[PDB]
């Protein structure tokens, strides 16, 4: 992907993570999903889906007309209109799905990269980036990192 | 040593999506945009139930074919269905001028009921003519219910004339016809005049017709042939008939009101007891999906037609095994 | 301790834009793409000023209705406007064949001027006929200026014939008509012949017409009725008339030149002294914006029509308070 | 946003910055906009606006036709053409604005991230990234950082 | 000190691409999407070779003009070409009713061959009529090969009648016409009857025609004029002719079979010995590119038409000199 | 560009690199293209090109019709259909190329940034980022960095 997080430096995903898309897995003395980034992502993929359904929602009633043997031209002219409008919509419908699928996969890729960055930014000098989406350093301190309240000045 | 890590979801979903740069990309969650199925049944819409026709065609129900006596009381509909088979329309051999327009106009309107325009009791000619071509359900020689065949009375056919004015506050559709005898004897036996002048006039139209004696190829065991016509009489307007032979004069007209869906579907689908939002020639449909692949020709609120069988939109992220 | 920081702009702008993923996103700078207003006035284009009609319809100006004597000198236009009200066109009851085409052809051309085709001084029949149906502005019994009503002279109507050739280096549009008397007496009083043969022929067309005696419903206090016709005579071609009664013969034709906008607008807008790039039936417009929402039907260089009232494009960045 | 700079790690914008979009605010002994990135951004949003206006600029004159009572079909056929072409343009016009708005907001988001990166790259070891778009370290030296001439070897 | 660096490609490519945000962006690799050229030649398609016409028009080949005797044996085609010049079609002055439809129907079909419908040996009238208007290649007074001019025999013209039934298992296209003499003498010399009744009837159509004596302007040194007609006889149907003068009766009909491309191209392109996938009025084309800018009107498998001369897609990256 | 690698912090490209798009140039005691990122890029620009050709590949045969002098309206109605469908395709064809060109240039920009990041992530503390796409530190060790097998624990 463009942002090189999903199937990049974080090679694999977590099957244990069922609650949401993006989450934290620690290892201390003693797995959960981040509700800030994941809820904001769900909002974007419900508003996107609705807009796609809304843009296609307008209807027009295409009547079938009868023509005599001496009305060959106006019959051909009518069939052209129906065949040529359907081609434009078949193009639009197919093309929009290929364009938004590519953006959706890259949007998810960016959400992980941003969540990895904002944790690196709050921890500062205390931890070291392994380079596989991990940070070598209490359950409160691990919980203060999750909700983004960790004070590096304390440690 | 204590560590913290950021990671993403994966599941045993076999759903794939296409992009512009890559084919069949595994993803976690997907949404199908194309409804693939139909329920092959005819349902009624918000305008009401449709008029299903399996015995009589529409042009036969207008002309009042004697095998279509069921529909004399009058009908209203949301849309019209015609069975794609041999249907009873025009009984006596001949063509309807602007037939495609007549059927289009009549299907456009919601309701129709018959109205008597001309009283043939006062007319000084015989109006009780029948034909073997226009048999009734009992196979008795009959004729159209909405028109009368004018022949001679006491060995004469004088110049007849009568008037009718529309004061119903609604349009009336009426039909007439010109009979063309095969031989010279038929012209002198039926009407008694070798050459006749017939004409139908209103406030807007001015039409006149002549016969021409000459035999035709047999169509329904009849050497003769007719030329059918129609017109629309607006509220307040006046229609006036005049002939000395060779007219199938109008007795009844059709009082038309409201707007239908303006549709004649052609299917063998079973009529079901149901209400629907969308109706196709192929069947009925109720879905949340933006697309459908059964037909572009539909009536009511329906999804958009594309020829694709399946379109998958990515909701979730790329499905990456650990 | 000395520090340096990177930051972005924010302002008290209440402008929001929509995206595919989010509704109403605050931004710093925006551009409106839809012009919402019109100036409800009729202006002239680069082809010139239009021909506004509030007294006479177009088919009355062609036929030369005696209440439309203002337009005998001839007119040129950029486009044509017709007031949506009761307009004076065809005075004598009857229909124009291919009326929609005639109006389309005549509006397509820029300029027209009258030309005398047939001289009725040499003709051996009376051509001074008038009717109460075709009153002039003073309510005197008159007739069309471009056509003459041919009746009998000294109790006879011989077979008349005359020729006209077009050598003006431009097309000519001319009209004729066939009168259908109500009674048998009218046919013998006016033309003297119970049955008459009339015909109009050129190098391309060959047309013949018969009358048919029969009364009609009253339209403008007249039991009679006419059938109006038209044709186009190309440069070098020859038109030749021939009758023994029952023709409203052409005296004048219309010499047509150039191309107009080919448009008949239908509005009650006031005619203003102004030049414009774009003209609508709803009004006039001059903007830099790519879109407009007043009408799809326009003339000249105009923005694209969409039904949306407002479309906002993001120029600046997301508006984030400190 | 995708690049997670605007309303991300730099939570808020500066109302004091009126001259341009992106700029510098320092604090030394003794606020201004970067003219390289901001001018290059204005070029992209004038060329974009012009291209949108150009793609819609082509005109066709849709005449109103008259039809008789017996010309019901060709009247219906004509009304279908006008109603179905307008739907395609109404779709295109609406869809293009939703697609380019999303890109514009994310393009501005990237311009800040790039301007934050190129300052981090020139300063090297001398400064420390606070994690809120700031860098703890003369007016000449602050001016040499702005125009990207700062030599880290000197300090 | 040992170092490692990451970098990208650059080359001496002068190819530029446009984006929405920037004009003329240098890039390494590009793909042209618009094929700009054509080979100005007429080639045959998968249906076969076309029928090129430089001497006779299509309506002259149907009527059987005596200068078009080359095409009596019959032809089949993939498509039809007509040279844009003065072509020999209708020899005797007159118009063909529904001419645009006849040409459309006849071009739609693949193959045609002549079939004798009516035998004039048994008919009791002279059928050997010719005209100076319809000269053969040797400038001898001749007539149409598919129709016969019926005149009087031994100073009489009785009421003639004959029947033909289609049992070929394929449609037949036939033409007739009504002659309109200029003077009264011509009507009595040719047909001997001042007023005549002619009619053409099948199982579906019922048509009758009257002459009208009146001179016309000279077209091809002929004061007279004809009105040409056509019809289609389906398999099993029966056509029957009947007149007492004033008919150009059908002798031969055209047996039609299969489907063509249904096209009449209008060009002066040379006919070449070649097979093609796509054929235009402007020439022939074989390319891998998705777009082309020569014409929207084409036959066969061809790229999409856009008015742009060149469209460049970026494959490589931005071209940045060191 | 959005990712600010191409014509960004790596000012110039290498004319010596002919084998592929993205590559490595080192300087040790004793130039070549990365076959992982470059092959994956070629796959995306062959599948993209094919999809553009496929979406436009559907054909319809637009016949020329003949009309009489009294058939002015149905002639005008027919010419409108042909002129208005061609405008929509001329728009689509032109617009799709401007949209995908912008994405292609930014996709190439991201591929370099990702290749620069994954080398920085494998080397860890041993090297120092110069800030011009270079890393100051055997031919085997340089070869182990290329294919991404370098063990930082060894050094
Ligand atoms: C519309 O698309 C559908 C879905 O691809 C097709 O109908 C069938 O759908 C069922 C599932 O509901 C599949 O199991 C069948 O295999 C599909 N049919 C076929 C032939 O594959 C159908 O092809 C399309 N319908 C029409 C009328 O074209
Ligand atoms: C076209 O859109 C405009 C703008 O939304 C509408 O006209 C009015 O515009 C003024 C501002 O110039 C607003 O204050 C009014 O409220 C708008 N009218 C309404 C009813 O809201 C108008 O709706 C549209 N015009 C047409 C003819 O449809
Ligand atoms: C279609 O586009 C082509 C290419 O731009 C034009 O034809 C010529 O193409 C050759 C190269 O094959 C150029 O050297 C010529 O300069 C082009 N002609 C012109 C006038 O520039 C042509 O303009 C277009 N064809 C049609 C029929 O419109
Ligand atoms: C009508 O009925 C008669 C006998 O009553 C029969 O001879 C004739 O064939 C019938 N007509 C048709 C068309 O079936
Ligand atoms: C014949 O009928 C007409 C109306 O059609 C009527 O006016 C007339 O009185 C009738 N004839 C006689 C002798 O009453
Ligand atoms: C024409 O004028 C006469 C009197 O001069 C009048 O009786 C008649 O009603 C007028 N016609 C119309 C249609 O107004
Ligand atoms: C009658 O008019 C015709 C032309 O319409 C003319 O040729 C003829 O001479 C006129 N009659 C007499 C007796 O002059
Ligand atoms: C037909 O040929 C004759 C002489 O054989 C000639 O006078 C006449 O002009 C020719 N017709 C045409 C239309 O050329
Ligand atoms: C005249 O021709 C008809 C057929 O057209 C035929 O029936 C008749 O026998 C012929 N006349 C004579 C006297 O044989």
């Amino acid at each position: 992907g463009l942002f090189g997080a999903i199937a990049g430096f974080i090679e694999g995903g977590w099957p244990g993570l069922v609650a949401g898309w993006y989450g934290f897995q620690h290892q201390n003395a003693e797995i959960a999903a981040d509700r800030d980034s994941t809820q904001r992502a769900i909002d974007n993929m419900q508003n996107k889906l609705n807009n796609v359904i809304d843009k296609m929602n307008k209807q027009f009633e295409v009547v079938n007309h009868e023509f005599s043997e001496v009305e060959s031209r106006i019959n051909m002219i009518n069939s052209k209109i129906d065949d040529q409008i359907t081609d434009i919509w078949a193009y639009n419908a197919e093309l929009l799905v290929l364009l938004e699928n590519q953006k959706t996969l890259d949007e998810h890729d960016a959400n992980v990269r941003n969540l990895h960055d904002r944790v690196r930014r709050v921890l500062r000098e205390n931890a070291i980036d392994t380079g596989d989406g991990c940070f070598e350093i209490d359950n409160n301190c691990m919980d203060t990192i999750r909700n983004g309240t960790y004070n590096h000045k304390e440690y | 040593p204590d560590k913290i890590c950021i990671g993403y979801q994966t599941n045993n979903s076999t759903e794939t999506v296409n992009t512009l740069s890559e084919q069949n990309v595994p993803v976690t969650q997907v949404e199908e945009l194309v409804h693939g199925g139909i329920d092959p049944i005819l349902c009624g819409t918000e305008l009401g139930s449709p008029l299903v026709l399996d015995d009589c065609s529409l042009e036969g129900l207008i002309l009042g074919n004697p095998k279509c006596d069921l529909y004399l009381n009058g009908r209203e509909w949301s849309y019209i269905v015609e069975r794609p088979k041999e249907m009873e329309g025009v009984c006596y051999p001949g063509s309807i001028e602007n037939q495609e327009e007549l059927r289009s106009l009549f299907s456009s309107i919601k309701k129709y009921e018959r109205v008597k325009m001309f009283d043939f009791t006062k007319w000084n000619v015989t109006y009780t003519g029948t034909s073997k071509a226009c048999n009734n359900t009992s196979n008795q020689g009959s004729f159209y219910r909405s028109m009368r065949w004018l022949t001679l009375k006491s060995g004469q056919f004088p110049v007849q004339t009568d008037e009718y004015k529309n004061t119903r506050d609604s349009d009336i559709v009426f039909t007439w016809a010109i009979h063309h005898p095969p031989t010279s004897d038929e012209q002198v036996k039926l009407y008694k005049n070798p050459d006749t002048l017939s004409s139908v006039t209103t406030d807007e139209i001015n039409r006149s017709f002549k016969p021409n004696i000459g035999p035709r190829p047999l169509v329904r065991g009849q050497q003769g042939r007719m030329d059918y016509y129609w017109a629309v009489l607006k509220p307040g307007q006046t229609v006036k008939i005049q002939t000395n032979g060779n007219l199938i004069a109008p007795e009844y007209g059709h009082l038309i009101t409201g707007k239908s869906h303006g549709r004649i579907l052609k299917n063998n689908l079973p009529m079901g007891q149901c209400v629907t939002e969308c109706q196709l020639n192929e069947g009925v449909m109720n879905t949340s999906k933006p697309f459908q692949n059964t037909s572009k020709h539909y009536i009511g609120k329906c999804p958009k037609y594309i020829p694709s069988g399946s379109l998958k939109l990515a909701i979730g992220l790329r499905n990456v095994p650990q």
